[PDB]
């Protein structure tokens, strides 16, 4: 009596904690530095407390290279999930920064690339709008649910792994660009026409145009254009989230 | 809470930004266009004389319409902070 | 509650269809230690009372055992607190 | 206080043992007094009575707080003496030794309880 | 009941978890996240020093959790101190008002998710939800609410920077940093519209609503 | 005081109309409990040293040890509270 | 009635833990440190004087500003307590008075009203009825607001210099130069020719 | 085999140099520099976040190290359990695939320079190059390869920028900046040809 | 298990190719568990620090 | 009157705790550090000399500058204390005088007046009796002002170079060529040719 | 005369803390990393190779440069220490001499004279009698000057490329074209074809000799 | 596995010390019982035996408790150690070979050796927490 076998409880509560905390430190909104560290640790601990008793406990000792392989596996799974989720916000940031750069908002990058003078304020605006939308669509709950679900697909125990699968996540790097182009497209094109229009004005009497009349007009036009274009991101926001989620579901397995 | 409310939040915010920035940008644009057409009429071309009246015009713009902008933006922020605890989810 | 009994019958129906924990273990250990200490104390008070049949040998041995059990509980609490402090110190 | 309730029984037993020790030593000292009756107390009944008050109310600072301020049973004589002294040496010597032993046992138990309460706190 | 040594041991051990109660079961998380986000918004990452914000958050939490603490004291601490309720029942009696306060501010979606993750049976009413389900549901709801509040907080301070950059760009001053100009104006705004009274009242209502 | 009697009549009016926890108040009450326990034990030792009848040595020692236990209670609660406060205040927002 | 000496020692050594909290929240340290950080941001260089120098200087300024309050506390509380003429609790209650007056004199009415609203306070009455737990957060909020009010107007001359230099440079034609690089020496010149440090300390002291 | 406590000390100490192992020993520097140069090419220095580029480079590094990881698993992970080889003979045996990979990706000139920097005259064979001479030479070779790949990426975007500017000048415009016009065309060219997937395929082929 | 016996025969093929509780126990296992938990915490902290150092890069 | 040995070592360790504050606010470390940071900013190379290199250089320069004061403290105060000739209190009092004289030599009368008037000190006859609590903040403020003066003056030749290269590029029509890229190598050449490092360190030493 | 074992251990562990200071102010590292900090500026990419890659490359180059000095210290001083034929004090006295000679050969005479004058040192008979307090800051000063010389010289071919590209762009009437973005790939070309990294490290190593 | 194997020798030696002290206390308790041969174990041989093959028990079976209301009960249990007889020193009419000098010398020696085992095991465990702690 008075056994309280500690190794069994430790091995039951450790690896799910490692995977949950690995997701927490990288998953969007759950990985933002504004949350105190203890809150994140407690959330991981409580989620593991809820989940672990149902799972089959592992018996590999913590003092073995098998434990290191397990820890590497959990870290890989968590960071892969969090990063694949982060790709959508990366795409939204790209689209916003490009709309802002076609605004002429930061012209110093065309002359001094990476010269400590850059303000992608539109990128930040649409990034926080995307975060608000993600909060509204309860994406984080889904993330937690999928973190739990990847066990049935991929159990804690060391399992063999595949290859092109990693490429898929890396190939998801294309989406950030590909979807970004579309969001812009609904505005950059008209801005392009505006610039074309300015060109027609410069084909008249030489000089006396551009850098004096083009910038304010194009700034105001970009502002009101994409202010009107704001209602458009939400369907595209859901499209981006669905793309990331089903890509994750297909490739994680 | 609903995404319709969020996107409305962004729209109204950025229309407030547009209203705040439109007088200054429009005044600068009008001054630049006027100076450019005068240069074209007089056949004078130096890229620096268009920069001179623009600053004066835009700075006068704050003299005339500045209180209106300051009152509009404060009202927007006040209303947003007051309605903050009713759009919580 | 009436609704509470409704919930009980609902859980019974759930069992029909379908057809302990670390905190529980710690509570059980605390209850066992407290029960041993109370038994030793009660026997000591009975001996001090003058009631027949209670031997000083048994009283003293039971007090000894209760002290050892209390010390075991104290050590377990100390470690457990140390482990909790170690876990909460982890940087995420 | 809850601390008093835990240590009430042993403190009362220790005090009663000290009082009965004083009574037995008084019986020993007055062994030669002619007409002295040997007195004693029933330990269990008095322990019940002590184990089983109203501080006067102090309205201000000047008000003075309330000021605080056992039954003896005769021993049945064994041998009839001529001077009326009923103190028997052997009986009360055995009772004296027993009371000393029980006082030591009560001290041991109370010290063990206090030491346990202490090692619970030390850290 | 437990022996007095066991009761003292349990009391001393339970005194350890006070930061955990403050962080995971109390109104502290939302307030501290909102304060951190607001500090990130104004452009002064070291302005109200962390200790000042922590003290303000502690006082706000003490003012907000007052009815819950009062109910716990009147229902659990008072009978326990008067030897009417045992030590192992005062905890159970006092965990109920805190549970109710945590429930009201939580969200259905989180509750449904964490009721599904535990493989628990159907929960027809809120009276069948245990603490093992309410704790992380409440934590997630508080995190989401704090982030929503902070992200609607962030908007005006970015609007000002946007208009500042556009105005600077109208005149051709493309090499002037906009952040350095915008920071005094952001401070001026936060001074003008009662920056703190409105935020304090909004957070307090956000709890009592 | 005249203003003190005004305050007394004000509190009487408050009682008429009537017909709030305090952590600082609770700490003050606990510190009082410890201090009166220590003072009672000290005064008992005072009287027993002075030779006043009715005081027993075992009671003196037991009361002193009870006061020691109470002070250890207070010290441990102080340690836990200070550690919790320092860990809360060492956090960054 | 008086506390035992062991209780007095325990309380006294425990209270020293709140010394940084007292200095930050309850004294003038917060406003001075916020103004100094904002001035560092306004100078164009973010870390020219090390944080250590500014912290020590703010501590000295806080001590000099609060010296009258410290003297009042010493006369009222410390001296009669050390001579064993009053108890510890009564000494603390008496010594809380000048600090309460200092906190009240710089407290915004709206802050106090709001924090009394959130604390269920009903008939408050005399300014001498505000409890410490209500007065303290209102004082902190007022101090933060006042520090921001000082900082955003400290920012003004350096913005003037920046805008003037940028306008002159771009109107002259050299629009490819970074205006801040040329402006920083002129900001330093303005700060040293006005005696910015001395005047800033004078203004900070006279703000009370 | 030496003491278990010393083994724990050495293991936790070697865990610290994990960024050093990722940067100096694997290819991570090459992909990260290629991504930085490509971002500089499109004219937007903050379009994809640095975090996303770092994670993409990490995933690419994991795939491109998967054969070396498999060789390590065969030579070190497995026999350490069967205890045919362990501790010394194995850690070095497991590091041998890294040596083969870094010999494959290292140029001869860098190795020659770093040998004559260490007065290692009798280094005759090519499979017994010490780690001290192999590591910085490998890093320099990676820097050269990454710069070459970055220039190859630069060529088409430079061509597009030049073409846009030339058409603007020929059409009569002398004041319109060509960067604003050419940026969306750069993006539409990058997306339409699907630049990203071919870039990763070439990087994987680049070994 | 049937699959367990399959695994036994597989390991045989592999060989072919190749060719009550006391305080003493309670305290020892308690200490061993504490040591293993501390080791896991330290190793994870090292891994997390390395990952954050990698991600705090500048590309 | 002599402190017991345990009290003496308690004082010694507690004083050793305050070492960085003494270095920053009583020696010449702060001015040299501020000038070095401003110079690094002035060359357009925000991170070329690592912070540790400049900190070590400033520490060595401070040691060399303060060698006479340390020698005076050793000869007049520390040596008799180490030979048990004088107690710790009088040794500290005697050691304060040379450091106080050095700090008074490098302070501005206006700042001293500001801190004296702020602290409500009575009239002080001559520099002989000025409390350290008054002298330390005034000396810190004077050091800040002097460091900013030196940095602003140092900023001039690089400004000349930037302006001349920008004008040369602009007069050629090169409208979109930024001048920083061309100016940085020439700033390095200018600083190298004039033997800038040793000259600037010699100038900093000579000003003390 | 030998120190006790406790004092020896204390001194050794205390001196282990000065490793970054010794590396920066006594070895080649200061000249290397600084040049790298400028080279990444000359190429037009402040990002460049990552900071850690450059730092580690500088560390390896520093070890290769100081290999003779390290070997001489190991032979003359540390070997008798391990083989018990010397004390810790004598080892510290003897092992510094080769490093002092290495520092002196790269020390400009003007800086050494400046620090002598500033320490009011007496007449130093010959290099061998120069105190370390005078040799250290003078070596650091000369090191900084030499690093700046090397960096400015490095800045030359990229300036040539920028000037040529800008002149070509302006001679064609393409005035509105920023030449930095066009000239960056050609700077990368120049660094690739000439084998810039290997040449630069060889030049640095030869410069220290 | 590695940590379990490294600490297994001293742990098993300490357990065998405990069992030997139980046996010696049984001998001391039965010192006045007529007809009781003193029992003792060979520490080294039994320690190596437990080292090579894990600890085992004579019986130690027990009633199974599937439900939460089953009454728990266990039958007699004892180690798998070989209880050898001690050679008597001098004869006794009652017929026991418990010589008290031998019993008390072995008791004190076993006491010190158990304290030595505790010291060694505690030193090793600290020698490990020292490495892990950081």
């Amino acid at each position: 009596v008075t056994s309280e076998q500690w190794l069994y409880w430790l091995h039951l509560y450790f690896w799910p904690l490692l995977r949950v905390l690995a997701l927490i430190s990288t998953a969007p909104i759950l990985s933002e530095r504004a949350i105190p560290k203890r809150v994140k640790l407690g959330l991981g601990i409580m989620i593991t407390l809820v989940i672990a008793p149902s799972l089959p406990a592992n018996d590999t000792p913590l003092f073995s290279i098998a434990a290191l392989w397990l820890a590497m596996q959990q870290i890989l799974i968590g960071i892969a999930l969090g990063f694949t989720m982060q790709f959508a916000f990366a795409a939204v940031r790209t689209a916003g920064e490009f709309i802002g750069l076609q605004m002429g908002l930061s012209f110093a990058t065309f002359v001094d690339p990476g010269s400590h003078l850059n303000m992608p304020v539109l990128a930040r605006i649409m990034d926080m709008l995307a975060m608000l939308l993600f909060l509204t669509f309860n994406g984080h709950l889904w993330l937690i649910s999928l973190l739990v679900d990847t066990f049935h697909t991929l159990p804690i125990g060391s399992n063999p792994v595949n290859s092109n699968a990693f490429m898929a996540l890396a190939r998801a790097g294309g989406l950030i660009f590909l979807n970004g182009l579309m969001l812009a497209l609904p505005v950059i094109t008209l801005l392009l026409t505006l610039n074309l229009a300015l060109g027609l004005l410069n084909r008249m009497a030489p000089q006396l145009s551009i850098f004096v009349i083009g910038f304010p007009l194009t700034l105001t036009v970009g502002i009101m254009l994409m202010a009107a274009l704001m209602p458009l991101i939400a369907p595209f926001c859901e499209h981006l989230f669905s793309e990331i989620f089903n890509l994750l579901a297909d490739i994680v397995s | 809470m609903t995404p319709e409310s969020v996107m409305m939040m962004g729209t109204e915010a950025m229309k407030v930004a547009l209203a705040l920035a439109a007088p200054l940008l429009l005044v600068a644009l009008i001054t630049g266009l006027i100076i450019s057409i005068l240069q074209a009429a007089t056949q004078i071309n130096e890229m620096t004389l268009s920069f001179i009246p623009k600053i004066v015009a835009v700075f006068i713009a704050i003299i005339v319409a500045g209180p209106w902008m300051l009152n509009l933006l404060l009202d927007y922020v006040r209303t947003l902070f007051s309605n903050l605890p009713y759009i919580i989810g | 509650a009436i609704q509470g009994i409704e919930g009980v019958i609902s859980q019974l129906q759930a069992t029909a269809m379908a057809a302990v924990s670390f905190a529980g273990q710690l509570h059980a250990a605390l209850d066992r230690i407290s029960d041993r200490q109370a038994a030793a104390r009660v026997q000591a008070e009975k001996f001090t009372l003058g009631e027949p049949g209670i031997a000083l040998n048994d009283v003293m041995a039971d007090m000894q055992k209760a002290s050892v059990s209390m010390q075991m509980g104290i050590q377990v609490r100390n470690k457990l607190v140390a482990a909790y402090q170690e876990v909460m110190s982890m940087q995420v | 206080d809850r601390l008093d309730a835990a240590l009430r029984f042993q403190q009362e037993a220790l005090n009663l043992r000290a009082q009965r020790q004083e009574i037995l030593a008084a019986n020993i000292a007055n062994a030669d007094t002619p007409g002295y009756q040997a007195r004693d107390i029933d330990f269990a009944s008095e322990l019940k009575k002590v184990m089983v008050g109203v501080a006067l109310t102090l309205t201000s600072s000047h008000h003075i707080p309330a000021q605080a301020v056992v039954d003896l049973l005769y021993r049945v004589p064994d041998q009839p003496s001529l001077d009326g002294n009923t103190v028997d040496m052997d009986r009360e010597r055995t009772q004296f030794a027993d009371n000393s032993l029980k006082y030591q046992m009560g001290l041991t138990v109370l010290g063990s309880q206090l030491k346990g309460m202490m090692n619970v706190l030390q850290g | 009941s437990w022996s007095l040594s066991v009761q003292t041991l349990v009391f001393i051990t339970s005194l350890t978890f006070l930061p955990a109660i403050l962080l995971m079961m109390t109104s502290f998380t939302r307030i501290i996240i909102v304060f951190g986000l607001l500090r990130n918004a104004l452009g002064t990452p070291s302005a109200p020093p962390n200790q000042v914000l922590l003290g303000l958050a502690l006082f706000l939490t003490f003012f907000i959790m007052s009815p819950v603490i009062d109910k716990i004291y009147v229902d659990a601490y008072q009978p326990f101190s008067e030897q009417k309720i045992s030590m192992q029942e005062a905890l159970d009696k006092g965990a109920q008002p805190l549970r109710a306060f945590m429930l009201r501010q939580t969200r259905e979606a989180d509750l449904a998710l964490f009721a599904r993750l535990a493989n628990s049976g159907p929960l027809q009413g809120p009276e069948a939800v245990p603490m093992r389900i309410l704790l992380p549901a409440y934590v997630t709801s508080e995190l989401k609410t704090a982030f929503q509040i902070g992200f609607t907080i962030f908007i005006p301070f970015l609007i000002i920077d946007l208009v500042i950059a556009s105005v600077l760009m109208a005149l051709g001053m493309m090499m002037v940093p906009p952040a350095t100009i915008a920071l005094p104006f952001k401070l001026m705004l936060f001074v003008l519209v009662d920056g703190w009274q409105l935020l304090m009242g909004s957070l307090a209502q956000s709890f009592y609503s």
